[PDB]
């Protein structure tokens, strides 16, 4: 591939001078190269290929949105339908390289806590989002196996207040309400956490109670919202 | 939709 | 030639769509698509034409102008490679425009409004390659975006009248390119303050005053930034 | 210096 010969270290490099210049469909396809190069991704790399695909792809739904929206007005020529498919198309396009990146390259047996649910939690949530398009069954089934194992995982071997596992919470718990007609179970989840991290919060640092009180403050206005 | 993990 | 197969009509309303998607590359690609069927465009589709490549250009020249700083700060050869790699993208894209309006829309345009736009718009992305280039090349495009912007301004004397807003944003821009581009201060004063002056002689006859003043205050912003 | 904005 285009970045077959370049070194990873340089690769990384370019991913930040192209988050510094907003050019997210750059900034990924330096962090596609990096990760090609076989070896592991420590943390900041992590954050720095979640980000990268988070911004091209968020382009993508809410351009989708738009078109689906002017799409279901127009129902009450083939032109909005064309491009909404283009748009759809590229979006899915996108799900599946990011997944399957996860798959060949990043998931794995033999990780420490913090990176397996890191990456089960994408692949979660990049079926969500093919899932969001989709008209279905199968996605959703996929992305919730992934949020599970992921949870799984986070209740064996990280505390409630580790942030990886409250943003997996987040996300699992914007899937229940959103994609898996399940608000209950949404609620219900998002509440637990809540709770859970709130009771060991007097074990952090002032710079872990920081990370961790972001993401509960996040689970509160889904809950407040939902409630 | 509800919003999810903004990073 | 990509949309070579799609129909005239089809092009500007998902130019229009994509507008509304934020879509910005693929409004410029619909737009070139209709541009390259041959027939002049209405006043509506050349401000189309405009605000998309606008928006593609001026992203990138954001970008290269963010790498161009941390790249002289800087003074490995990563910065450099990606700045050109921004900057090879936005010459294409500039080359794309420039080839749009001598193939055919300057030659093709059936009035003087239309004409005077077109050849500022030539004016203008050559005045975008020229704040990338160099050496030789840099005087070459140097000259080129005078010799449009001065046709464009000859046209707009005999045809337009001074308070006409397309006659005063060719002077605007022109005036710029001379400040900015062809570091002659004295021509850029000489031509905002003779624009403002000839101007302001009629604003008593215009209803379109408000357009015509909004654009005798970006000379006037600009002169005195200068003067 | 800013050019014509649109
Ligand atoms: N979301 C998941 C991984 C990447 C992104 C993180 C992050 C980005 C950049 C550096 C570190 C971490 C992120 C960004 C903003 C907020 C959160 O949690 C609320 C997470
Ligand atoms: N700048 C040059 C052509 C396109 C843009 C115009 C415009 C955009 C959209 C519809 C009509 C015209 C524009 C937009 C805003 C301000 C100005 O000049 C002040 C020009
Ligand atoms: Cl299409
Ligand atoms: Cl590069
Ligand atoms: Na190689
Ligand atoms: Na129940
Ligand atoms: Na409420
Ligand atoms: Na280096």
């Amino acid at each position: 591939g285009a970045m077959g010969s370049m070194e990873r270290a340089s690769l990384i490099q370019k991913a930040k001078l192209a988050e510094q210049a907003e050019r997210y469909e750059d900034m990924a396809a330096f962090m596609k190269g990096a990760v090609e190069k076989g070896e592991e991704l420590s943390c900041e790399e992590r954050n720095l290929l979640s980000v990268a695909y988070k911004n091209v792809v968020g382009g993508q739904r809410a351009a989708w949105r738009v078109l689906s929206s002017i799409e279901q007005k127009s129902n009450e020529g083939p032109e909005v339908r064309e491009y909404r498919e283009k748009v759809e198309t590229e979006l899915q396009g996108v799900c599946d390289t990011v997944l399957g990146l996860l798959d060949s390259h990043l998931i794995k047996e033999a990780g420490d806590a913090e990176s397996r649910v890191f990456y089960l939690k994408m692949k979660g949530d990049y079926y969500r989002y093919l899932a969001e398009v989709a008209t279905k069954k199968r996605i959703i089934d996929s992305a919730r196996s992934a949020y599970q194992e992921a949870m799984d995982i986070s209740k064996k071997e990280m505390p409630p207040t580790n942030p990886i596992r409250l943003g997996l919470a987040l996300n699992f718990s914007v899937f229940h309400y959103e994609i898996a007609n399940s608000p209950e179970e949404a609620i219900s989840l998002a509440k637990t956490t809540f709770d859970e991290a709130m009771a060991d919060l007097h074990t952090l640092s002032e710079d872990s109670y920081k990370d961790s009180t972001l993401i509960m403050q996040l689970l509160r206005d889904n809950l407040t919202l939902w409630t | 939709r509800t919003p999810s993990l903004p990073g």
